[PDB]
Parts: C-alpha cells; structure tokens; sequence
C-alpha cells in the first residue's frame, strides 16, 4: 500500500493506491484506501484490509452518534482520538497504520498519523503503508509548504505513481480526494495515465549489457539479439 | 391494587396506561403533522412562557438520525428518554445491518420500549406521543414516500395521513378530517397542506399564530433530511392563509 495526506491553506488531500495483495499475487487491483468517517473527514487505510475496515467503521458509528447529540459538525481532532484509541486498545491483535485527515471550521485542515502501536501525531504531511519508505525522500527534496488544492493533488498523484513504480506491494490506479470548506473532490486516475512510471521513463529504455555475444574482444556493446 | 402498578383491572383494562395518556394532555401543548405528495411536516407549538428563556432552547422536535425526526408531545423530559433511546436504537442498527433504519422500522422498536413498561413492574411508563418523521424507499421502482408514525403509551404504532396529538386534538384533529373531505392530503402542495395545519391549530387553540409561536419539521423527496423549516417560509404561509 501507499497512502499518504497532505495539509493545504484551508484544507487537505488524501491519496491512495489501489492494490491488494497477499504477498505475491493481487487478490484485489482497485480497492478503496480512502474511507470515509463523517462529511469531511476520511482516512487513508493500510495494513490488514479486514482489520481497518472494521476499525474505520466502528469509528464512523461514534462520530455520526457524536454528531446527532452535539447538533454539530465534528472537528478532525475528535475523529483521530476515537480512532487512536481503538488503535491503542487492540495494538497486540491487529495490524493497522491509519491517517485520519480532514477539514473542520474551528482548526481547518488537519492530518494526524496513527501508525502500528497506535501513537498519535498532528502534522503537515503524513506517508504510510509499505510504499511510504520510497516517499521520504521525495517529499524532502521535492515538497513545499503553501501548495494550492490543485499543486497539492498534483503532488500526491506524482508522489504515489513514484512509490508504487517500486514498490511490488503497491499499484493500480491512484485515488485521491480533497477536503476542504466546500464540496468533496475525488479522482482516480488509471494506471494508463499514471505520471510516472519507469516503463515510460527514458533512462530505463535501453537494456543493460547483460548478454554480450561472444566475441574476439573484451569490448561490450549490445547484447545478442539472434542465434549465430 | 390495580391503580398502581401493572396489572389487569377487572375489565380488562390496564390503569397506568390509561393515566400516562393524560399526562400527555397535562402538558398544554398542540402537534398537528400532515404529509402531502413530495413531502411530510410536522408543526409544534413553540411555549415561550417566560421573557427570560432563551427561545432557541426550547424544543419538541429532534432528530434521531440524519434522516428521521421526531416531535415529543407531553411530559418533556420522558420525551427526552426515548429520543435517547431512539438515537441508540439506530446507531445498533446501523451497525447490524450497515444501513439507516427506516422510519417504519425504528417507530416499532420504540413502540416495543414502551410495552414492555406496560407489561413488567416497577417502571413508570414515558408520558408521551412520539411522533416520527421520514422518507420511506419502496422496493418497486426505489421511489421515496413521505410517512408519518406516531407511537403512545401503551405501545400503539400506527401510521397516519394526518393527526394532531396534545391539549385539544379532538377539536383539531375533526378539522383536519373536514378538510380531508376536499382533497385527499397525499395530492397537495406543501404550501396547500401547511395552511390546513396551521388553521387546524388556529381553530383549536383560539387564536392567531405567529412564526415565533410554531416550530416546524420537513423531510421532502428533494432533500431527505429532517429539518427545520426557516422563520420566513412559515411567515409566507401564515400570510396566505389570512388573505385567503
């Protein structure tokens, strides 16, 4: 998996790839990583499929609970401690790296980390799943603050097409969504659109000089493409 | 010995239930709900006594999920009660089923609280009408029907086309069954159905009514949601109604 959240000047964006695995084959190659928990808050899911659902939807159970007794929309804060702590509680049993983001008027956009042992960390940008360790890196060297909406989903779809071009466990189509004042944004991009991948990249076009024919001299050139 | 607690009198008939419905007349208040073709709403009345209350506390009508509404007729807090245990109702069956509960569906299970009050010893019974509000999909063609139920003490669950419920409903509830004779409620215009309503409270408390005296709910095929009508489109029917 690769998911990952970003915070932009008055909201966020959650991106996600599609792929679920069981190791070395692809049970399922459009999954849906990004759920939702109430109007405008979702979380991007990694880890055991059966254990996030079911922690994604008994979260979203309490929020909307939540919602009716208070009156009132509720703030991403809310929406990760719940979640945490269902994180914490059942640390030993499940495998589960969640990030809760979302927009809410009292704080604006905001992205919390809830990784395996169920810490919970209030950030700017948060990368998880298996294809995140490819993404570190990126976002260091590449990564801005005061991105726009549309800088931002850009970024994401471009972060996740580089995580999921190496990474075995990642793929598919790249999802995102946008959370902000106004109405919800989705996209999903197909992997035939993908905005990176190394079977399109130029540096990998030319193969490596593996297969040299044999020859009168320790010179390589090309490999061997037909029988002598 | 039967006046007290849950048992049969000699007729058959069971004391506390009966006493509970009074409760609901003590309370002063009148309810007249009306569902029309697109749409179904409920009008309260809004008691301000006191010049010191803040007015925007002060309600009968809730929601138990984003989809259903209700209006508590009689003893205030017993209301309050079952709106909790409305909330929790659906929030169980939401998460059994993974779906909404439907209006006729959660009427019955409140219904059910209440008979067994009647029928176990020991707890006082809600001195009150719930009346619930929402959008029903048939499974035909998957088109949205407005309904209406009401559930009471004694644990009665029936749908309506119309009722008022509270101080007066006899006198209130023979004006909306004239009113019926003209044109069936289910082939009105909201704005058709809410001048029969407002005048069946006009009629039965004696008076005239302001937008301030009323609260009103609505769930409509155009937006599912219960909801609260604004203070100025209950002035525009109130204004069509004086005129005509």
């Amino acid at each position: 998996t690769t998911i990952m959240a970003v915070a932009f000047k008055g909201g966020v964006v959650l991106a996600a790839d599609s792929r679920t695995s069981t190791g070395t084959y692809v049970v399922n190659r459009a999954s849906n990583k990004l759920t939702k928990l109430a109007e405008k808050i979702y979380c991007c899911r990694s880890g055991s499929a059966a254990d996030t659902q079911a922690l994604a939807e008994q979260t979203a159970n309490y929020l909307e609970s939540y919602e009716i007794d208070t009156s009132k929309p509720v703030n991403v804060t809310t929406a990760a401690n719940i979640f945490k702590k269902l994180c914490y509680m059942n640390k030993w049993n499940i495998s589960a790296g969640i990030i809760v983001a979302g927009y809410d008027p009292l704080n604006g956009g905001s992205v919390y980390s809830i990784p395996s042992g169920g810490s919970c960390v209030k950030l700017d940008y948060a990368l998880g799943g298996s294809g995140s360790i490819f993404l570190y890196s990126f976002f260091d060297a590449n990564y801005k603050t005061g991105m726009s909406k549309e800088e931002c989903v850009c970024f994401c779809q471009r972060a996740v097409a580089h995580a999921y071009s190496r990474d075995g466990s990642s793929g598919g189509l790249i999802r995102t969504i946008a959370l902000h004042q106004g109405e919800p944004e989705d996209m999903t991009i197909p992997w035939t659109k993908t905005p990176y991948c190394m079977e399109k990249d130029p540096k990998y076009r030319d193969l490596a000089v593996q297969n040299p024919p044999f020859s009168s001299s320790a010179k390589i050139t090309v490999n061997q493409s037909r029988s002598e | 010995f039967d006046k007290y607690i849950t048992v049969f009198s000699p007729e058959g008939s069971l004391y506390q239930v009966e006493y509970a419905f009074k409760a609901v007349t003590y309370a002063g208040l009148l309810t007249v709900a009306i569902r029309c073709k697109d749409a179904v709403l409920v009008f309260t009345q809004h008691n301000v006594p006191d010049r010191l209350m803040r007015p925007d506390t002060i309600t009968s009508l809730h929601n138990i999920n984003k989809d259903i509404g209700t209006c508590i007729t009689g003893r205030a807090p017993d209301g309050k009660s079952l709106v909790q245990k409305a909330r929790q109702e659906a929030s169980e069956y939401k998460y059994r089923y993974g779906s909404p509960i439907p209006v006729s569906v959660l009427a019955k299970r409140v219904a059910d609280m209440a008979q067994v009050r009647t029928q176990h010893a020991g707890l006082r019974l809600m001195g009150v009408v719930m009346t619930f509000l929402g959008m029903e999909q048939n499974d035909a063609d998957g088109s949205w029907v407005p309904q209406i139920y009401c559930v009471d003490p004694a644990g009665w669950c029936g749908s309506y086309h119309a009722c008022a419920i509270g101080k007066k409903q006899i006198e209130a509830n023979a004006f909306l069954e004239k009113k019926q004779k003209n044109a069936p409620f289910h082939t009105l215009s909201q704005k058709d159905a809410a001048m029969i309503a407002l005048a069946a409270l006009q009629s039965a408390l004696g008076a005239s009514l302001k937008a301030t005296d009323v609260e009103v709910g609505r769930c409509s095929v155009e937006d599912h949601c219960f909801r609260r009508v604004p203070d100025e489109d209950v002035e525009e029917w109130l204004t069509a109604l004086a005129e005509a």
